[PDB]
């Protein structure tokens, strides 16, 4: 269906131990394909992903350059901010940045997303029309000003409507095998005594591709939010995710209650219940 | 200010003694983003574990998966010790293989 | 594919 690309930058400050390090990670959707870390022995943007490596040594140097030149910029970029926020030069203090494209399922532009973060807290941001910023206090305007006054958003919008989309087709066409397949959950309901007439009954969702997924216990066919514990996603290391819910419920009362698994590889939302 | 690592300690497939897997540690929603986490194989540290590269959530959170390959028996007990800025002392997370 | 270079230099925050 719909599709993303995203770069997620960190800059991070560590006085007294020599220059902020700069990390470049590169997703399609929810598969990591680039690296760069300007802290490895030989810093070189990497592959990831088994599809990216078809591309050319053209690709690898420009790639590198781009990230090389980010890594100087943000050291500047922090030595700013911490002037902008009258800091002590004893601290370590981090900046991070996410942008890149969506299309939806034919697949045509849907929105770009360019968006920095100061300490882990929102700082400036691209809007969506792709040439207005918001800025989220004093500092970040001056930073808004600056960026005004040398048309950044102007580019922005000209590498999120151009490359951007027209790099992530064919990162989509390049990895389809994989990209544009979604692998369904594989599913099962435990049960866990916990005492005399409580159980816990946890639904097992495993094996899925993409991350995205709506797992959810009803009881009489009313959801248990508010009694739902609802781990986080998390990878298994082979490119896909799993999550469990779990509910404690009256010993006898098991039937009563249904897991609810939604998942884009599936044929059908599933419905399931602890079969003894 | 600062934001504690939620951690999650499982195996890449179900877990079958005698039967070779992976043993991962998932630390997420921390922030800023230096952590050390290390696999422990009845108490001791794991050697040649590795990491996926930094990386964070839309809400600017940072996420590792630290992970190796190991053979699950009845009697091996495995956990994972996270300390971060956070934390006044590392916390050791237990595998518990139905979770 | 990252954000090219501009033909200048990148603008710093």
């Amino acid at each position: 269906g719909s599709h993303s690309m995203r770069y997620f930058y960190t800059a991070m400050s560590r006085p007294g131990r020599g220059e902020p390090r700069f990390i470049a990670v590169g997703y399609v959707d929810d598969t990591q394909f680039v690296r760069f870390d300007s802290d490895a022995a030989s810093p070189r943007t990497e592959p990831r992903a088994p599809w990216i490596e078809q591309e050319g040594p053209e690709y690898w140097d420009r790639n590198t350059a781009i990230f090389k030149a980010n890594t100087q910029t943000y050291r500047e970029s922090l030595r700013n901010l911490r002037g902008y926020y009258n800091q002590s030069e004893a601290g370590s203090h981090i900046i991070q940045r996410m942008y890149g494209c969506d299309l939806g399922p034919d697949g045509r532009l849907l929105r770009g997303h360019d968006q920095s973060a100061y300490d882990g807290k929102d700082y400036i941001a691209l809007n969506e029309d792709l040439s207005s910023w918001t800025a989220a206090d004093t500092a970040a305007q001056i930073t808004q000003r600056k960026w005004e006054a040398a048309r950044v958003a102007e580019a922005r919008r000209a590498y999120l409507e151009g490359l951007c989309v027209e790099w992530l087709r064919r990162y989509l066409e390049n990895g389809k095998e994989t990209l544009q397949r979604a692998d369904p959950p594989k599913t099962h309901v435990t049960h866990h005594p916990v005492s005399d007439h409580e159980a816990t009954l946890r639904c097992w969702a495993l094996g899925f591709y993409p991350a995205e997924i709506t797992l959810t216990w009803q009881r009489d066919g009313e959801d248990q939010t508010q009694d739902t514990e609802l781990v986080e996603t998390r990878p298994a290391g082979d490119r896909t995710f799993q999550k469990w819910a779990a509910v404690v419920v009256p010993s006898g009362e098991e039937q009563r209650y249904t897991c609810h698994v939604q998942h884009e590889g599936l044929p059908k939302p599933l419905t399931l219940r602890w079969e003894p | 200010i600062q934001r504690t690592p939620k951690i999650q300690v499982y195996s890449r497939h179900p877990a079958e003694n005698g039967k070779s897997n992976f043993l991962n540690c998932y630390v997420s929603g921390f922030h800023p983003s230096d952590i050390e986490v290390d696999l422990l194989k009845n108490g001791e540290r794991i050697e040649k574990v590795e990491h996926s590269d930094l990386s964070f959530s839309k809400d600017w959170s940072f996420y590792l998966l630290y992970y190796t390959e190991f053979t699950p028996t009845e009697k091996d007990e495995y956990a994972c010790r996270v300390n971060h800025v956070t934390l006044s002392q590392p916390k050791i997370v237990k595998w518990d293989r139905d979770m | 594919l990252p954000e090219p270079l501009p033909q200048g230099q990148l603008t710093a925050y």
